[PDB]
């Protein structure tokens, strides 16, 4: 078997990094449990590589996860930070909270999209064995 | 930067605004 999950993730100015955690009993992998860090572009790399593999003609290939969009929150944030003398006391705290809620919503959506993609692959008889998928899970 | 932790053993994803 081959179980994949994303237990944490990090939003920076220009990228989103996901921790990709694998547990497997399969002998092809270097070890039975490991974790790597991947950006969204690595998932798109994986998806496009699979789509372009001619031996996979006829196979259902799961759709790529959506591009995370933190642009709104991040800015509100970058400013609320520049506005340390911005009416808080309290308001700064209140605005930090509302913005955290906005980040949590985007994280929940995008972690779910990224994780479901990997899980669909893990269960695919052919794609689960793909060498590029293995690189994606193990490269560190 | 904002760090996300998926919730563990009952409870509750969390987010923290990263600081140094």
């Amino acid at each position: 078997s081959l179980q994949i999950d994303i237990p944490d993730a990090l939003s920076e100015r220009d990228k989103v990094k996901f921790t990709v955690h694998t547990k497997t009993t399969l002998p092809t992998f270097q070890s039975p449990e490991f974790s790597v860090t991947r950006q969204h572009e690595d998932f798109v790399w994986l998806h496009d590589t699979l789509i372009e593999t001619t031996d996979y003609a006829g196979l259902i290939i799961p759709p790529a996860p959506t591009k995370p969009d933190f642009d709104g929150p991040r800015e509100k944030m970058q400013k609320l930070g520049e506005g340390e003398g911005s009416m808080t006391k309290e308001e700064f705290a209140k605005m930090k909270q509302e913005l955290e809620a906005e980040y949590l919503a985007v994280f929940k959506k995008t972690v779910s999209s990224h994780e479901v993609f990997l899980q669909r692959l893990s269960s695919h008889p052919v794609l689960s064995k793909d060498r590029n998928f293995h690189v994606f899970l193990e490269y560190d | 930067a904002v760090q996300f932790f998926k919730g563990k053993n009952g409870s509750a994803d969390q987010v923290i605004l990263v600081t140094q």
